[PDB]
């Protein structure tokens, strides 16, 4: 099995800045893509693959920092300057494949609850 | 001594691979190009599994109690076999090659019909060095003791030339191309991501390509022990003989179980013919 | 020509397909029905019985029994102990399912799977009476004209030929017509309330399995009675009064059906046939 | 494997009375109930002619039935325009001895009731 370890959202006042993890624990034979995303909720905010390829949601972008570490199999994203309208809850994805021979996996974690003061 | 496990054998053979060979006749859903190869490696399994009696009766009497043309039968039964699961194994592991390191050619160049054709064309091949062992082999007694041996008959000499020209050609060298094979998809399904561009897709092709290594890898086990000692021999231990002859007839016979447990496909038919 | 293998066919289900009945239920706790205990028992008995295939099997070629006492006295334990076992499971079953579907309301606590274990441990301490006894009385003698090795119960030599014809007709007569009536009696009983009542219990599901367990009951008795009338009839027609392949005849039935009740929970039961499919092929 | 055959609904107007039948064809062992409804309860009566109506039936509707020809009839009396609905039928039947309990629904013939004379 595999299980996402998310930590670091929280209340927080506006213009005040965040810091949020996702580990990737249990049996990965290899991790391909991690990525937060926020009607329906899922929208894409921050996703970077395990080369270092980044990408930001359209609204995002500026302010928040995406950052992996292969080595931990955990992503870190830097929130800074955040608005109530940030207010949300980010999900964490984590693409991953648990052996050899077995399929290709999309795994979801909680999700992380944040909500920016006005 | 107990005996009934060689019974036990003959039985599970001959039913689980005309199971196997009638699940991809009669249902349309699992008319796969790996599964004609399946088929055709079966039928093979089936046919060489109908010598098991053969087999015990010399066993038993240490002479051949039936006459010359069940001699050469049965010879010719016992190459069909040697040549067609081999062969049949080294183009799975081809089949296998095209399928997950050439995507874009596999799809045309994987078509059930086209396995046909080249499982028509494996079955010309074996059955060709199966006919010779029809002129070859034959009925004789032995010059001292009296006991009649069937086996292939004019130097001794030609017959060590054949058993290592068997050894090369049906052998060493198709497990060369399964080893060359596998070392360069294990490098593609470590590599890459998503192999056909459908997470569907991707899984299967890892999911068969695990089960014909099994089938393969279980398969030199089995026929190893046997295809040295022919050639020890030829330079020139009973008991060890046929240790050698029950792995490869119990090889026949868990084929059917390794696809039982390897394919949910073949599970699933398994169990809605046999518990509806 | 090739029987010497069939023979072994017969021989590996009886003894891995009772195995795996056994196993089934004792494993899987859904498996607990107060009918599948009886089954439990009823594989037990076949089991042990397909123990002896071999031996019978020996002692058809060679025609003298080979083995020592230590093995003639366990064979011939090990079958009374069958021939006891089996046909008081059935006829248990059989008034099992009558108080299930004559006695709907009694049967509320009068069928639980504490009692059936009860009655099956109960059916072989009365087994015991005959099967114990045969592990002291049983003995190898060579007869007499044939000069070959027999097995089988050793009687005082004072009045043998009356006694042996008394236990025989007490095992005939208690351990194949008394039985069998009973069944009779439960079963007509059982099919008049079934070809007019509307529904036996609350539910329909129950109404519905309620039927069709003593449907499969019914089956498997059917088997039962045909296998083993002939060779119950045998050894009562020797008995009141020469090249024979009957003997051997009427105990292959006996076999077949020893081996033939695994596959028929298989196959009249929508519960055995569920459990093994997801144990042998687990999806 | 069970066929039901409906009659007798339609147009008529308020304090007028109809009549309903039922045929229950097929391969069948036993019949068991046989009753009308409409999903509510409105009308219904076993093998031994025992019957049950529906509270909105206030003695208006009487059913009786032919076993002997596996028919069911359903005498509708001093109809009001608060009966217009879809009158389904209903029969219990078993295929086998040792089978299910298990019904089939009729097709339904509709009935409607308007305005007064
Ligand atoms: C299932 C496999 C393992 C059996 C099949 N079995 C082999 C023995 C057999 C041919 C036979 C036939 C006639 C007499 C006799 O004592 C034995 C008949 C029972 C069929 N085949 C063989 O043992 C193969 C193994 C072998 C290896 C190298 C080589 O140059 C030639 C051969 C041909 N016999
Ligand atoms: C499968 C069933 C039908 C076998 C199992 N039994 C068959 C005969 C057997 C007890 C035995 C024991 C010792 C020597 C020998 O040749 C045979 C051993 C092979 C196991 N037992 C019997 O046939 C039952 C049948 C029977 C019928 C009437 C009667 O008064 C007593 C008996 C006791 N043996
Ligand atoms: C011992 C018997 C089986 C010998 C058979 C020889 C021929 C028919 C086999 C042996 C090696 C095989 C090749 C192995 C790998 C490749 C490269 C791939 O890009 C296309 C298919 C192709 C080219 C295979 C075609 C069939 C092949 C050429």
């Amino acid at each position: 099995q595999v299980q996402l370890q998310e930590s670091g959202g929280g209340l927080v006042q506006a213009g005040e800045s965040l810091r949020l993890s996702c580990a990737a624990s249990g049996t990965i034979f290899r991790l391909y893509d991690m990525g937060w995303y926020r009607g329906n909720q899922r929208e894409l905010v921050a996703s970077i693959t395990s080369g270092g390829s980044t990408k930001y949601g359209d609204s995002v972008k500026g302010r928040f920092t995406i950052s992996r570490d292969n080595a931990k199999n955990t992503v870190y994203l830097q929130m800074s300057s955040l608005k109530p309208e940030d207010t949300a809850v980010y999900y964490c994805n984590a693409e991953y494949r648990t052996g050899i021979w077995e399929e290709l996996l999309d795994g979801w974690g909680q999700g992380t609850q944040v909500t920016v003061s006005s | 001594i107990i005996t009934a496990v060689y019974s036990v054998v003959f039985v599970v053979g001959l039913v689980g691979n005309s199971l196997v060979m009638f699940v991809i006749i009669r249902y349309t859903k699992m008319k796969t190009a790996t599964n004609i190869y399946i088929f055709n490696l079966a039928l093979a399994d089936a046919l060489v599994t109908t010598t098991m009696p053969f087999q015990s009766t010399v066993y038993l009497m240490n002479s051949w109690p039936f006459g010359d043309v069940l001699c050469k039968i049965v010879l010719s039964i016992d190459y069909y076999n040697m040549f067609t699961s081999i062969f049949t194994l080294t183009m799975m592991s081809v089949d296998r090659y095209i399928a997950v390191c050439h995507p874009v050619k596999a799809l045309d160049f994987r078509t059930p019909l086209k396995a046909k054709i080249i499982n028509i064309c494996i079955w010309l091949l074996s059955s060709s060095v199966g006919i010779s062992a029809i002129v070859l082999g034959g009925t004789k007694v032995r010059e001292d003791v009296d006991v009649i041996e069937c086996s292939l008959q004019d130097y001794s000499w030609w017959d060590l030339f054949m058993k290592i020209c068997v050894f090369i050609f049906a052998f060493v060298i198709p497990v060369l191309i399964i080893i060359v094979c596998y070392t360069l998809m294990i490098l593609r399904l470590k590599s890459v991501r998503l192999l056909s561009g459908s997470r569907e897709k991707d899984r299967n092709l890892r999911r068969i390509t695990r089960l014909v290594l099994v089938v393969v890898a279980v398969f030199v086990v089995c026929w190893t022990p046997i295809h040295i000692f022919i050639l020890v021999e030829a330079l020139g231990a009973l008991s060890s003989y046929y240790f050698c002859i029950a792995l490869g007839y119990t090889n026949s016979s868990l084929n059917p179980i390794l696809y039982a447990f390897l394919d949910e496909n073949f599970k699933r038919c398994f169990r809605d013919f046999c518990f509806p």
